[PDB]
């Protein structure tokens, strides 16, 4: 979760496949579920677009 | 020395032209200055890097955005300073003895 | 430091110097240029045959022998006849000091120090010159002795002492027609000392005040590498508002820049936002630069700081930059540029955000009011926590609770 949060200070829109290569989650689906769990708890401000499989960070 | 000229006059025209605008089109400046897009972009970059033109260039849309924003929020910065000082004074009082 | 296979002329390079210093630099080349070993070592042997080398002569000689004999008769000549010469010089130092003539004693100590430098015993020559210090009673005498002490201490690799002596030599005789050779010598020595001291900005500041006409001193450094050092340090540690006043418009440095066209081209292309050519010529100059002493250690850091400065300067005027053109201009792939930008953003030099869907670097504007409010609220919460903590402490320190 700390690594994912640190990812939001540099990136505005990250592909899920690319995202599951710096935090070492080994799979886009696991990264998606982790991001969804983090959003549900209010730790992060992000949105998931399943058309391109991309996570977009709002930070507003 | 003719290369130094044909550049100072263009710079003066560019400064005089973009005064009342907030979002201008680069091809419009190219038409006004009788030069192509690449030279206009290079001139704008050189002018901005010299702290002469208060603006920025949007390369995606080929736009020049001026600086008719950033009102006088100096109050805020003053408050920030105050906050910092307060924090320091805190460390003086709590850790005096106990 | 090894396996660099560069190309560099050694005849004119070594011909620009004089004395044992040349040999030193040649040794450095032998340490860092595996392809030029035979010729460089042969030229070093030819140069050192003229000098009075004793230990390091055999050093380089057996090194070249192992890489691939010696005129042993002149080695006997060196030892026994040069020790006879040492007996003669000692004897006439006693003769001169018997009359206690200050100039005579200074000249004797100077000759002894020069001979010790030629024989490689400059360590004892340093103590001899510190002894001769007490016999200096004139302003020019002191100036000359500090210049000589700085010279011999350069061979010792003690830059702090050299800098201290430079400062005292500038400050003692109320600094300042007269020949500017002394001023250029002290400024160049201070610049070299500061460059070896990991302080590039001060070295560039104090080295830019040299004159080509007064730069006549083939014993410390040639004007070519002086210009190279000045240009690199200015390009790496001077901002844009300071590079134009002192490196671009300064008429004193035009002669140095004209001597070396390539560094002038690098500086001018960097100043004109032409980064591809500048980086390419920097890359092709790295091979030559790796063979320079007083430089080989601090080259990677200098290049890294130049590249980071170029990256920041390119993005300074833009608000939304396409990374395809950025990667093309920097002679790199998009992935490497993305990684470098991420590192720069995490470090805290560029306030920007990367969009990988369209590969676009957007500028980030900070909302001053929001961060002000957030900082104030955080400070208030921290202060409340600290106040409650100390109040509990005061409650517990009054009842004598000490865990006996």
């Amino acid at each position: 979760k700390k690594n994912i949060q640190r990812l939001t200070k540099t990136f505005l829109t990250l592909s899920l496949q690319d995202m599951a290569s710096r935090v070492q989650l080994s799979g886009p689906q696991e990264a998606e579920k982790y991001v969804l769990h983090m959003i549900e708890d209010g730790e992060i401000f992000a949105s998931i677009n399943q058309k391109d499989g991309m996570v977009s960070f709002h930070d507003n | 020395h003719i290369e130094e000229l044909l550049r100072n006059i263009r710079t003066q025209v560019l400064i005089k032209l973009i005064k009342p605008y907030t979002r201008i089109h680069i091809p419009f400046i190219s038409k006004e200055l009788n030069i192509d897009v690449a030279d206009v972009e290079s001139l704008l970059v050189q002018c901005i890097l010299d702290n002469t033109i208060h603006g920025r260039i949007d390369q995606v849309n080929q736009l020049l955005e001026l600086d008719h924003q950033k009102r006088g929020g100096a109050r805020y910065t003053a408050l920030d300073k105050w906050t910092n000082q307060l924090n320091s004074l805190n460390q003086a009082v709590v850790s005096k003895l106990a | 430091y090894v396996v660099e296979n560069p190309s560099l002329d050694l005849e004119q390079y070594a011909a620009s110097y004089s004395g044992l210093m040349r040999i030193e630099r040649l040794q450095f080349i032998a340490d860092h240029c595996p392809t030029l070993r035979v010729e460089a070592l042969k030229m070093a042997l030819s140069f050192v045959q003229r000098t009075f080398n004793v230990d390091m002569y055999e050093e380089i000689h057996r090194k070249l022998s192992e890489a691939t004999a010696l005129d042993t008769a002149w080695v006997e000549a060196t030892r026994k006849k040069a020790l006879l010469k040492l007996e003669k010089l000692d004897t006439d130092l006693k003769n001169y000091k018997g009359n206690s003539i200050k100039e005579s004693i200074r000249r004797g100590h100077d000759d002894l120090g020069d001979h010790y430098l030629d024989c490689g015993d400059l360590s004892n020559a340093l103590k001899c010159y510190s002894r001769a210090r007490d016999y200096c009673t004139s302003a020019k005498h002191v100036i000359n002795m500090c210049l000589n002490v700085i010279k011999v201490s350069v061979y010792l690799q003690n830059w702090s002492h050299v800098l201290s002596y430079v400062s005292k030599a500038e400050s003692t005789p109320e600094i300042a027609s007269q020949t500017q050779a002394i001023l250029t010598k002290l400024k160049c020595a201070a610049g070299l000392a500061e460059l070896a001291a990991r302080k590039y900005k001060q070295a560039a500041k104090c080295l830019l005040l040299a004159s080509f006409d007064h730069c006549d001193f083939p014993e410390l450094l040639s004007p070519s590498n002086v210009a190279i050092y000045g240009g690199l340090c200015a390009l790496a540690t001077f901002d844009r508002q300071e590079l134009q006043r002192n490196v671009i418009s300064s008429s004193s440095f035009k002669l140095f820049l004209e001597l070396e066209p390539q560094v002038r081209d690098i500086i001018f292309k960097f100043y004109e936002s032409k980064y591809a050519s500048c980086l390419k010529m920097l890359d092709e100059m790295k091979d030559n630069l790796l063979l320079d002493m007083y430089l080989a250690p601090h080259v990677r850091t200098l290049y890294t700081q130049i590249r980071n400065r170029a990256l920041i300067q390119y993005f300074s005027p833009y608000v939304s930059a396409d990374m395809h053109r950025m990667a093309a201009a920097f002679n790199t792939t998009v992935a490497a540029l993305e990684d470098e930008l991420t590192q720069l953003i995490l470090e805290g030099l560029i306030s920007a955000r990367v969009d990988s869907h369209s590969k676009i670097l957007y500028a980030r504007d900070v909302d001053q009011r929001s961060t002000t409010f957030e900082k104030s609220l955080l400070m208030g919460k921290e202060f409340q926590r600290r106040a409650k903590a100390m109040m509990l402490r005061a409650a517990v320190l009054r009842n004598q609770i000490h865990v006996k």
